[PDB]
């Protein structure tokens, strides 16, 4: 394809970040 | 039922929290708590006997009804406004999470008026500077924006602009040079929803809400002028920005006109019909729910956040006009007034967040009707100045009582989904704000007091 | 053949180009245009930037005339090599004096000095004897700049962590750790927020 | 082609009499008769064969280097070793190869030193840290210098601004109390699950700006000012990393003014 | 005008695009797994640049009248 879907792989490192952030200090 | 005997179904876990057991109301899933004081207890209290002894149902009984929808995780939420409102109740939070495919969205949950929030404006001015102008200062915002039922935005739109601040949302206002770089940043959402089809909002909702962009409306809507009163948190009023008191902020109070309205009933009429075929029964008539992979459903939820880009936008038009007219009063340039954003809340948002429940990540999607997100410091999603502080709150009131900047807590977003109050609804503000910062869900950074408001 | 020529303009293919070929130098061709000479607008070369037409060399024609070359497509290899000439030529009206004149042609009192710097601006010793002299480094550069000396004329708990590691001394570590990360991250939004502006301005 | 061997002379520097256009137009005519001519030739030959690998202005010493030097002029080498060419045409190219071979020349060795010096700082070395101390504190480079005579200069160096600024200027350590080395793995081991979280917000924020930036390019206004757009965006966008450069070293010289 | 816009953005551009045209341009290709060497690659040889200002020599005067 001529572009990349970049709105859905925005949404993905967003939720990517929030894993991360909760995997770091809530862990139970 | 009996008043003892439904007062039997109450208890309390701690000071600031009560706590609905199961058998309430029929069919429920899950208990449901309200976070309360002495004051609210007894008002809430007064509210469910007179019920108990109109054809609105109690805010504890439509929060035991919404408890009951497939799908919710956790518990049902009332936030200490908590109030009776269509549906959902007004002030009420609920999470549903993605992964079970019983979850349904609701119309009612996020809201007629669809992503209506509180912007505010630092200024470096005082009070004793605002003061000798202030007549004119207040004529010059009423002459400048158009505010009331059937007033016309100043800057033209056409069918064009419309779909694409739609589309895009801040970014076509930051385009055409009507917000700068900053205002982007100080925004919820970063001021734009990624999932958004212009298409799938009905014609009608376009053609009507044209005319409407730029304009306050009626009701809560404003764009006061106040001076800041006290500050409880040192460090999070100079992040903020406000250091010494006496300086001066405008609030604006905006939604998104028609579009939100229009494609809330829309959305309604075919919600109702496909419930039939979905197989959902739930107490109330006027709670709508469907699969959250069903047409209906992702239907909604563009056309939701299609509102939310055009209030979003509608907001940014209003803080431009502000910044021209102060510009023009005081012979200055904005940038040299450092007229900033501090931030930008919306309480009438259903947005897709990833809390944690149990101790098991879940993807979890809230509706938030009357009450304004929080977010502990450190999220990944707040803007880099209030890392260290949390994600400001902004209490926006109306004429008279003093609005709050709160800040989120740790606490919080581990127990209310990182959720707070909006306002006082239809009691007292600072009883609820007290009540908010008790529960451990919040703590206030500054108070501001109102000069001057702009209604219609 | 051109490859000395070709390598100061830093050519991606500095051996294996082919004046004789046909694609392959109209790709040379349009690279030398939109990198190395630069004389028409992004947008105004698209004539030229199609390769596979046939007419093609008439626009080739008319770019050569623009540029007053005093030669033609007649002879390739004399037009190859006056615009990489051209091209060379521009690169050097740089900085002529500095190209003008090239022309070819563990230890403990180590260890020991590191120490005592280190003890003179407040740094504490680590176990490695490079750490701490990179940890001067980044101070003299910070603190001792002629800015900083022009210029010259809240407790630590009040901050949250986020987290609790259980340490009463890692805590420190770890809040000026999560502070230098913030602000790095501070300075690259600052970076977005400006180009941001900027391209925004010439709207 | 007499403004390009002009322009071709003044940027390399001349101080003849060839700044004139008629009198470098009569000498090319005159061919190797004038003396101008064989000076010239002789003084850029030198050069060119100084700068080549393989290391008097006679038609065959300079036709032997033009068959050296890869010259791509169609007969222009036989034409010259055999002289039957008298015409100012073949002088001016010629001229015109020689002086663009020796511009070529200059600018690939100019970039391999910088390439080369380049490389040379990427090495993670002490020298890399001196050689900056000393050139932010005006001191002679460390390099091939005795390391106490180096490290003695620059503590001399430091005390005379050190007391001519206010003492309350470079501050105590934010990192006040003693760590030991068993502590010093679980830190890196928090730097480095620091520094991955931060990276991927980084990369998060750098996407933003990419979203942001193509919903501008669809502008109409857009479509017709590409010029601008290109000029004031590319180099400030590819500027930006994702890397997060944190290391202990920062925790080491960070000062009490960043934990306020 | 299509192409210029698509060729100004090596950001936006899918990976399989980016390899297209530096297959096509004959450029050499390492590692075409990491994104980064592509997009370098492509910043360094295949995306064009502005109008350059007219130098201060001759041709730049001749140019300019």
């Amino acid at each position: 394809d001529i572009l990349a879907p970049t709105v859905q792989e925005l949404a993905n490192l967003e939720r990517e970040a929030q894993t991360s952030f909760l995997h770091l200090g809530y862990l139970p | 039922r009996s008043y003892n005997d439904e007062l039997q179904y109450l208890d309390k876990i701690h000071k600031n929290c009560w706590r609905i057991k199961k058998g309430f109301v029929p069919n429920m899933l899950v208990e449901g708590v309200f976070y309360v004081n002495d004051p609210l207890e007894k008002l809430m209290f007064e509210e469910l006997r007179n019920a108990c002894r109109g054809g609105f149902l109690p805010a504890m009984k439509q929060i035991g009804n919404v408890a009951a929808l497939p799908g919710i995780v956790h518990r049902s939420i009332g936030l200490p406004d908590v109030h009776s409102g269509y549906g959902f109740a007004i002030g009420n939070m609920a999470a549903f999470d993605m992964e079970n495919p019983d979850a349904v969205v609701s119309p009612g949950g996020v809201g007629f008026d669809i992503n209506c929030g509180v912007r505010l404006l630092r200024t470096n001015l005082d009070e004793g500077d605002v003061q000798p102008v202030k007549e004119q200062l207040a004529q010059s915002l009423f002459d400048h924006i158009p505010v009331g039922v059937g007033s016309k935005g100043v800057i033209p739109m056409g069918a064009k602009d419309l779909e694409e601040a739609l589309e895009m949302g801040v970014d076509w206002s930051l385009r055409e040079g009507y917000a700068w770089a900053e205002d982007k940043e100080h925004c919820e959402e970063y001021g734009r929803m990624l999932q958004a089809d212009p298409n799938k909002v009905s014609s009608k909702a376009k053609k009507r809400g044209l005319p409407q962009l730029g304009t306050l409306g009626a009701g809560n809507h404003y764009a006061e002028i106040q001076v800041v009163d006290e500050i409880y948190n040192d460090y999070a009023a100079k992040k903020m920005g406000i250091d010494h008191k006496g300086q001066v902020c405008v609030m604006i109070h905006s939604g998104s006109r028609g579009l939100g309205h229009q494609v809330a009933t829309d959305a309604l009429v075919a919600m109702e019909k496909a419930m039939k075929r979905d197989r959902i029964t739930v107490n109330d008539r006027q709670l709508a729910c469907a699969r959250i992979t069903s047409e209906e459903g992702q239907d909604y939820l563009k056309g939701m956040a299609a509102a939310g880009n055009y209030a979003w936008v509608n907001r940014s038009s209003m803080t431009f006009l502000t910044r021209q007219a102060f510009s023009k009063v005081f012979s200055t340039t904005p940038d040299d007034l450092d007229m900033h954003v501090i931030y930008d809340v919306s309480h009438n948002i259903a947005k897709v967040e990833e809390h944690m429940v149990d101790g098991r990540q879940k993807t979890l999607l809230v509706h938030r009707k009357g009450s304004t997100r929080a977010f502990p410091p450190h999220h990944p999603l707040i803007p880099v100045d209030y890392q260290l502080t949390g994600q400001p709150v902004l209490i926006g009131g109306t004429m008279g009582t003093c609005s709050y900047v709160l800040t989120g807590t740790e606490q919080g977003m581990t127990e209310t989904f990182g959720t707070t109050c909006h306002g006082a609804g239809r009691k007292n503000v600072t009883d609820v704000v007290n009540t908010c910062h008790d529960a451990g869900i919040s703590k206030k950074a500054i108070k501001l007091r109102p000069i001057a408001v702009i209604k219609g | 053949m051109f490859r000395r020529k070709l390598t100061a303009l830093e050519y991606h293919n500095p051996t294996g180009f082919d004046c004789k070929d046909e694609t392959e130098f109209r790709n040379f061709i349009v690279w030398l245009e939109d990198q190395k000479i630069r004389h028409y607008k992004i947008e105004d070369r698209g004539n030229l930037r199609n390769i596979p037409s046939s007419d093609w060399p008439k626009y080739f024609e008319k770019y050569l005339q623009d540029v007053n070359c005093p030669f033609s497509v007649q002879e390739r290899q004399e037009t190859v090599d006056w615009l990489l000439g051209l091209a060379v030529r521009f690169e050097y009206g740089d900085n002529v004096e500095k190209y003008r004149n090239c022309k070819p042609v563990n230890n403990p009192d180590f260890k020991a000095g590191v120490l005592a710097l280190a003890n003179l601006l407040k740094i504490q010793r680590h176990d490695d004897y490079l750490v701490m002299l990179k940890a001067i480094k980044i101070l003299v550069q910070e603190r001792l700049t002629p800015d900083a000396i022009a210029k010259a004329s809240v407790t630590l708990d009040k901050h949250i962590l986020g987290f609790d590691t259980g340490d009463a001394t890692l805590n420190e570590a770890a809040q000026i750790l999560r502070l230098l990360h913030i602000e790095e991250l501070r300075e690259l939004q600052t970076k977005i927020n400006e180009a941001i502006v900027a391209v925004q301005a010439i709207i | 082609m007499e403004s390009d061997i002009l322009d071709i002379l003044e940027q390399l520097g001349y101080d003849g009499p060839l700044a004139e256009e008629a009198c470098l137009l009569a000498e090319c005519g005159r061919g190797f008769s004038s003396s101008e001519y064989v000076n010239l030739l002789t003084w850029l030959t030198k050069q060119l064969t100084q700068f080549t690998e393989t290391h008097t202005a006679d038609p065959l010493d300079v036709s032997r280097l033009l068959k050296d030097c890869c010259c791509p002029y169609e007969g222009l080498a036989s034409r010259l070793a055999n002289g039957d060419v008298k015409d100012t045409r073949d002088h001016l190219k010629i001229i015109l190869f020689v002086s663009s071979e020796l511009q070529s020349a200059q600018l690939l060795l100019s970039k391999t030193l910088r390439d080369a010096e380049e490389r040379e700082m990427r090495s993670c070395s002490p020298l890399q840290d001196l050689s900056v101390i000393c050139h932010t504190l005006t001191l002679p480079d460390p390099a091939g210098r005795d390391p106490t005579d180096t490290f003695t200069d620059i503590q001399t160096q430091v005390n005379v601004l050190l007391e001519k600024l206010p003492e309350t200027h470079i501050g105590a350590p934010a990192l006040q109390r003693s760590i030991s080395a068993e502590q010093w793995e679980e830190l890196e081991k928090i730097n480095s699950t620091l520094s991955a979280e931060y990276e991927c917000r980084r990369r998060m924020l750098i996407k933003r700006l990419d979203v942001t930036v193509q919903s501008f390019s669809w502008s109409d206004r857009a479509k017709v000012k590409i010029d601008q757009m290109a000029r004031a965006y590319q180099p400030k966008r590819h500027s930006l990393s994702v890397r997060s450069s944190v290391s202990l070293a920062h925790l080491l010289a960070a000062r009490r003014d960043i934990c306020n | 005008v299509s192409k210029v816009d698509l060729l100004l953005h090596p950001e936006l551009l899918s990976q399989e695009f980016i390899q297209l045209m530096l297959q096509e341009r004959n450029i050499a290709v390492s590692d075409p797994e990491d994104r980064d060497r592509l997009t370098g690659l492509y910043l360094q040889h295949v995306i064009p640049l502005p109008q350059r200002e007219l130098p201060r020599s001759r041709w730049g005067k001749r140019m300019e009248k």
